């Protein structure tokens, strides 16, 4: 029979406490960097966790995207996991469903990432699982044809939201080159699409330098000697399509949109390898969040914003932040007006209270996007792919030690550049494109 | 039967030779190729198959269908220049066919059925 | 044939041995103050967010028919100001803390938590303790949120899957206190004021009823005198208004039943089919649990479901008979529900019920070892993965407080989850759903989907 | 002003620059002397058929004339190349120059 003994009760005396404990190591665990023979970067950090995640991040993304294969990211990512040379997508799923993990895909602006999450006693499973799919993926004609529809439809769900149309417009607007193209592109670009396309376009971005293996919860060494003959990666490194700010207006119509769009950005310069102005960046991106609700309910009413949404974007020798804020489409001018004079309120100086208060938002908002396994190893690989290392305490101690004259000189500095200007809807109350642009001389 | 079955396999390569070779030159004056001689509506794997191909390779067995029912219809063979160039043994299926079967077999050795069932119609 | 990619991996499922993990688990620590109030912790070795929040044992199914909306209305109005603190206050100090504030309220339990870094644990404290025990409760607030709420009434504003469940417990546990919504008609919403948020506050929100519960970057000894420093005045139990009282006064009910509620013009068909569940100390929930894991879930975004595991995906995503749906197991103090619930069209209504009730019924016949091996791998690995989290540790520790009395060990629920087998599955099903009642709901475009008498019928099988 | 369309599968890429007309349809004279001026825009006119006139950036010049009550509105619509639109740009200003 089953068993009969309540769950308020304990169990039967026959509960035997196999696991023994101690002990904890006494320091905190760090990052280990080493590379292979092949030129693979592999990047790992032990865990206390009882969960083991694998990231493969591979260079390329929309920033790799030719004119020839557009929306290949999009499709990779939908296309992910099927069949290999050793495995059929029936034993590929049953493997993965066997052990209770997860995977995914996931397409950036300049990167596409990888990764398998497990159980720490499946770590091998995890690992030559995610090798099989990166590295021998076989992306057949029907697998690839019968994904289309399901590709098509979620970019149509995803172009509903005006915020992520907003964000493609700011990024062709302010960059000439590979970041300036496309992610999220329209559905009618993958109508002509076949496997030889994406089959092209994952050719054009695999090369063994272009690819780190990034891992949260293993051993560094035991990884480094199991992905040896794993990650046997050989290919060209083409070349990088590299970016550079300019800045501008652009405007896009949406008749039956009831809300009006506009968006604001400038360049951080730099990019995610200047630690200190990724930190004034992430500080300003946290100034200009005014209604940010932290309670439940919270009743914050703006004369003219309908919603506001800043951002800050840090790439590989620039980025970009700003911020993105709606309104009545009979509200456009003020909508600009109030998101003008904001960034000179900015400007003119920040109070230490208000400087605190950006900096524990922006503290917390990085120490929780590495609270979790898979949010650690997508931060190690990031890292390790954009600058060639990661240390998160280092951000966090150009966080605490950001004072208000840095922040003061950061954005006197960042308005004396080029603005860029974005708009959503229908433009009835667009003033002026040349005046708004002078209005921060 | 191993110490048999060693050299059983070329007196059956021999004998599928010859039969192949028969049913070839019957199938040349029709201008049928061998995987044109298999059902969609008689197994569901090679109906399974023939939608896994690329739109035109199913256009040209189409049309070689109804060219051989023509003929066949008319009591005629293909005239002597059609009839040298005649490939009866061009696979354009045998693939993607055999990679159905190894995965039903696949799956059915898992306690999992086919992912598709027979040509119902009305 | 790859030599090195094809090791330590095959598709045969097999019993996975969990017992390596538990040495790197945390323990918890639970004291007991005065007043009857727990306090739990479970220290994390490496963490520096934590979360922390009060898990109270009251809701919805506590009140009366006078009241009902009287314990959702709490967390619309409890964060608008306090007796120290007013609301730009409580917002810059909550806001200094670099972190947020979140309330649920449930049928059975309700949640005030708070997810801070780990050096703002007493300022957390002291703010939910402050907005726990000093609200002011304004008229003027009141009558600002009570506008919002009827015009949402009135715009008729709800999540489709939230309509089908209020409609199938409101008819599955009807004339009992579980069958009640928590948001409450709009008579209550329309004529509620001070005094009766007040009197539920001071009658469920006492003592015992209440578990201080926190996860990650904390101390426990510190967290237990920062604890009697600000709560030590909440009231202890009236022996007449205990808890375990209550159920026995107003016990929950099952009737096997249907409802729809038909649209003109509608895109989707929503449909939930429930059996009678178990509760929490039920010993037969460990293996619902497990046939829950069975049956699985799926949506049309994923386009691996034909090789899924699971009968009832892989029917549901081979024939495209839903859009999306998911096996649910809720479980109460005295009762619980069990079945699945699927977003589907009106042509497709019929074949996705004949899908639901063929793979309920089949589970008291046909039962793979293979399939319950890998079931329970599922099940423990995502136990695991809500170890990851410090919010759900948090809210396990609450959770398990309030409805077990104890905090189970992860040894034990391992060896619980490790005893389930294929006959026990098969005993589990063949009391809970063979030749049952069920409930049935529906809502949107459902013209075609059957009456009771069809699916009343597919519970049994003659044939055997 | 200036504004911008946003086009998802567009072959082309298409630039319109136009001016106002005094006076409206209300002035005879400065109505024909708009007219004048869109037929002076009139780079490719057919009036012959199968001609191949031959542009180095321009696939298309569409001029016009709109005469509305009290103003009016006189301009050119060019057409071009996705990668030549600056130039497309520069040769409708030179144009107008
Ligand atoms: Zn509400």
């Amino acid at each position: 029979g089953g068993g009969r003994v309540e769950v308020p009760l304990s169990e039967k005396l026959p509960a035997v406490t196999e696991p023994p404990r101690t002990s904890t190591p006494a320091t905190k665990p760090i990052v280990q960097t080493s590379s292979l023979r092949s030129g693979v970067k592999v990047a790992s950090i032990n865990t206390v966790s009882p969960i083991s995640s694998l990231v493969l991040f591979v260079e390329g993304g929309a920033a790799a995207e030719t004119p020839a294969t557009a929306g290949a990211s999009k499709v990779l990512e939908v296309a992910a996991f099927k069949a290999t040379a050793n495995r059929s997508t029936f034993r590929l799923t049953r493997e993965l469903e066997k052990i209770g993990a997860t995977s995914f895909a996931r397409a950036g602006r300049d990167h596409v990432a990888f990764g398998v999450d497990a159980t720490r006693l499946n770590q091998l499973e995890a690992l030559e699982i995610l090798a099989d799919a990166v590295v021998n993926a076989r992306y057949t004609y029907w697998e690839v044809r019968d994904s289309l529809d399901a590709v098509k439809e979620q970019l149509a769900a995803q172009l509903r939201n005006p915020l992520t149309a907003v964000n493609e417009v700011l990024h062709r607007t302010a960059f000439e080159g590979g970041l300036g193209h496309s992610l999220v592109v329209d559905p009618s670009v993958v109508d002509g699409f076949t496997n030889e396309t994406l089959k092209e376009y994952v050719h054009s971005i695999m090369a063994p330098s272009r690819v780190v293996l990034a891992a949260s919860g293993v051993d560094h060494a035991e990884l480094t000697a199991l992905a040896t003959p794993l990650l046997n990666l050989h290919g060209n490194a083409h070349p990088a399509p590299q970016s550079r700010y300019v800045g501008g207006a652009m405007n896009i119509i949406a008749p039956t949109s009831s809300l009006t769009y506009v968006g604001l950005a400038f360049e951080a310069k730099g990019g995610a390898g200047d630690i200190k102005s990724s930190a004034a960046a992430s500080v300003v991106k946290a100034l200009l969040d005014e209604a940010r609700p932290t309670m439940p309910y919270q009743r914050k009413e703006h004369e003219v914003f309908t919603s506001v949404n800043p951002f800050a974007f840090a790439y590989k020798g620039t980025g970009l932040v700003g911020v993105v804020a709606s309104g009545a489409p009979g509200k456009a001018g003020k909508v600009v007006d109030a998101l003008t004079a904001k960034v000179q309120s900015l400007a003119k100086g920040v109070t230490d209270v208000q400087l605190a208060t950006a900096k524990n938002m922006a503290l917390g908002e990085l120490r929780a996007s590495v609270a979790t396994a898979p949010g650690l190893a997508a931060a190690v690989g990031s890292s390790v792919l954009a600058t060639g290392k990661f240390s998160a305490n280092e951000v966090a101690a150009a966080l605490s030690g950001l004072t208000a004259a840095d922040v003061t000189s950061y954005v006197n500095a960042m308005i004396k550049t080029a603005p860029t200007f974005v708009t959503y809807g229908n433009l009835s109350s667009l003033p002026r494109v040349d005046s708004i642009a002078k209005r921060f001389a | 039967t191993s110490l048999l079955k060693q050299v059983a396999l070329p007196v059956f390569n021999s004998l599928a030779t010859t039969y192949r070779s028969v049913v070839g030159a019957k199938l040349a004056k029709y201008g049928l190729r061998f995987d044109d001689l298999q059902d969609p509506l008689k197994d569901e794997d090679v109906a399974e198959a023939l939608r896994r191909l690329p739109p035109d390779v199913v256009v040209a067995r189409n049309c070689r269908l109804r060219r051989a029912l023509d003929l066949s219809c008319k009591h005629e063979a293909l005239p002597k220049d059609l009839l040298e160039k005649q490939t009866p043994e061009l696979s354009y299926l045998q693939d993607v066919l055999n990679e159905v079967r190894a995965e039903r077999r696949e799956r059915a050795q898992l306690g999992a059925p086919a992912p598709y069932t027979r040509i119902y119609y009305d | 044939d790859a030599n090195p990619f094809l090791r330590f991996s095959n598709p045969r499922p097999s019993p996975i041995d969990h017992t390596p993990l538990l040495s790197t688990l945390p323990e918890t620590r639970i004291t007991t103050l005065p007043n009857g109030l727990r306090v739990a912790t479970e220290a994390i070795p490496f963490a520096e967010t934590t979360t922390l929040g009060i898990w109270i044992n009251s809701g919805s199914r506590f009140e009366t028919d006078a009241n009902n909306g009287v314990a959702h209305f709490l967390e619309h109005i409890l964060f608008k100001g306090t007796k120290n603190r007013s609301v730009k206050e409580l917002e810059v100090e909550v806001e200094n803390m670099g972190g947020q504030l979140n309330a649920y309220t449930g049928r059975e339990q309700t949640c005030y938590y708070a997810k801070v870094m780990g050096k703002d644990v007493g300022k957390a404290v002291n703010i939910l303790s402050d907005i726990l025990l000093n609200s002011n409760l304004d008229a003027r607030a009141i009558d600002k949120e009570r506008d919002v709420i009827l015009r949402e009434m009135e715009e008729v504003n709800k999540q489709t899957s939230e309509l089908v469940f209020d409609h199938l417990h409101a008819t599955a546990f009807q004339y009992s206190p579980l069958g009640r919504t928590i948001l409450g008609p709009v008579e209550n919403i329309k004529s509620i004021n001070r005094d009766q948020l007040v009197e539920y506050m001071k009658t469920h929100y006492r003592g015992p009823r209440m578990v201080l519960a926190a996860a990650g970057a904390v101390n426990h000894d510190e967290l237990v005198k920062l604890a009697s420093d600000a709560f030590g005045s909440v009231p202890d139990e009236d022996a007449a208004t205990s808890v375990r009282s209550l159920l026995v006064k107003e016990p929950s009910r099952f009737t096997g039943s249907y409802v729809h509620d038909r649209f003109p013009d509608a895109s989707e068909c929503c449909m939930a089919v429930a059996f009678k569940g178990a509760s929490w100390t039920d010993p037969d929930s460990i293996p619902l649990m497990v046939m829950q894991t069975m049956l699985g879930g799926w949506d049309k975004n994923s386009t691996v479901g034909k090789h899924s595991s699971s009968a009832l995906v892989q029917t549901v995503a081979t024939e495209g008979l839903a859009d999306a749906f998911m096996a649910f197991n809720t479980n109460y103090h005295d009762t619980g529900l069990f079945g699945v619930y699927g977003v589907t069209d009106r042509d497709r209504s019929e074949d996705f019920a004949y899908a639901i009730m063929s793979n309920l019924t089949r589970m008291c016949f046909e039962v793979r070892d293979a399939d319950v091996a890998r079931a329970k791998n599922q099940l423990k690995a995502s136990l695991m993965f809500f170890q990851d989290s410090t919010h759900h540790v948090a809210e396990s520790i609450g959770r398990e407080l309030l409805v077990y009395g104890r905090r189970i060990p992860k040894a034990e629920m391992f060896a619980r989850i490790d005893a389930v087998d294929a006959n026990a599955i098969r005993a589990v099903a063949d009391r809970f759903i063979y030749d049952q009642d069920m409930a049935v709901a529906s809502a949107g475009d459902v013209q075609f989907v059957p009456d009771y008498n069809w699916f009343r019928r597919r519970s049994y099988w003659l044939r055997y």
